[PDB]
């Protein structure tokens, strides 16, 4: 998931 | 660990320094609005704004203290509620029209299923409004959307916790403005039920929908 | 002017409780099919859309609105309603869902229909929830009435909103009561309150499949039912 | 009309 990846930094 | 131990004037000082900015679309107001491009507009923008938004969740007391399974799950039960809850607060002086962008305001003519959930949105606009929310209780309301929202779908200990901290910083914020204890409770109810219509918008709205960017797809994913 | 606003805190919780609808049977049979599943749950909650309806009347304030804004409010509000009955009466039975006192049911049953397993965990979280506030019956009164008032009046005035203002104020009063400080009182007001959303959302993704339960022909279903659901799509 | 306008007159 993008989401998962832009939740670490 | 932090999250608990914040006085009011704290919590409401970390959201407001948290706040996104407010986006611009690409409308250009020669361009003859197809059904397409109205949706390509609004679906451009809500994109871009979900970048942001989880760069803000970050930033919400407690957040990161949950696990990164927890965030997504929050994040994807909660990002149209949050999206909307932006566009009503933003739209408050705006009567009868919805402020998408400063470069895009947009009245119920120009919706059209979208009327039915844009007619939603006017009301919710117009009921902050006539209640005359302020920004210090609209951060603390978007704050506990995405915090609650997916809640209920023994770390869920810690949420209700700041979930707490959110209503003593909501009722230490009206006593300030002057309200009786009894004005008090009733405004922090009357604040709260407007949580749930807001949750009604966004169901029927992802009900609707059934042109779409990666992310959007990939969080639309998460209500089927 | 509204009687509703006159009445004293304990004159609204007495008011509420002898409202109260009465705990109805299902048919007199486990194992149980999709068709039969729904066949019974229909049947019920037809038998308990009537006395919803004599409930939703003497809810104070709920008989000066016009029928116009009666019917409204019922064709919004009545599965949340239907649903926060059923996960008041499951509390005391963890796990499970205590439809009529002889249909008491667990997940696995809920695998009977498709999407009912997911409702039906949203539901038993809800009554798990409720059993570890210890939810009052004084309190769970007064907020399915807040149900009925509340979840339609953005879709149509300010009588609606004095009367909820009143219900808070009877919430509050309950707490107070219950020997819950100043604080212990707004937050409890606010954790009931945000668990009103989540009865929202159950009712919303309950609703829309009602919606495809009528297109199929799953089950004959009431002209009641069919009305009442109309009004959402 | 509806069912719901008898039931709640009735
Ligand atoms: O809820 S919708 O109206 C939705 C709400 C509002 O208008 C639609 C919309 C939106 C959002 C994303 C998108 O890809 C397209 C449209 C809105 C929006 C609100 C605040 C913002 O800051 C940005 C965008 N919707 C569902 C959604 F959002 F998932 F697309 C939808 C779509 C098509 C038809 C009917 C409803
Ligand atoms: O929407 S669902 O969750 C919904 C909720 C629950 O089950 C479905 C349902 C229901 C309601 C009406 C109906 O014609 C059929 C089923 C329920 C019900 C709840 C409380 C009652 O007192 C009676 C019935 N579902 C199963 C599909």
């Amino acid at each position: 998931k993008i989401l998962h990846r832009l939740l670490q930094d | 660990s932090l999250a608990l131990s914040l006085t009011a004037d704290q919590m409401v000082s970390a959201l407001l320094d948290a706040e996104p900015p407010i986006l611009y679309s690409e409308y250009d107001p020669t361009r003859p609005f197809s059904e397409a491009s109205m949706m390509g507009l609004l679906t451009n923008l809500a994109d871009r704004e979900l970048v942001h938004m989880i760069n803000w969740a970050k930033r919400v007391p407690g957040f990161v203290d949950l696990t990164l399974h927890d965030q997504v799950h929050l994040l994807e039960c909660a990002w149209l509620e949050i999206l909307m809850i932006g566009l009503v607060w933003r739209s408050m002086e705006h009567p009868g029209k919805l402020l998408f962008a400063p470069n895009l305001l947009l009245d119920r003519n120009q919706g059209k299923g979208m009327v039915e959930i844009f007619d939603m949105l006017l009301a919710t606009s117009s009921r902050f409004r006539m209640m005359n929310l302020q920004g210090e209780e609209f951060v603390c309301l978007k704050s506990i959307i995405l915090l609650n929202s997916g809640v209920y779908t023994e770390e869920k200990d810690h949420i209700h916790r700041v979930l707490d901290k959110i209503t003593d910083t909501l009722i230490h914020l009206m006593a300030k403005a002057g309200l009786t204890l009894q004005q008090q409770h009733q405004r922090l109810a009357q604040l709260l039920l407007i949580l749930s219509h807001i949750r009604h918008m966004s169901n029927k709205g992802m009900e609707h929908l059934y042109p779409l960017s990666d992310l959007l797809l990939e969080m639309l994913d998460a209500h089927r």
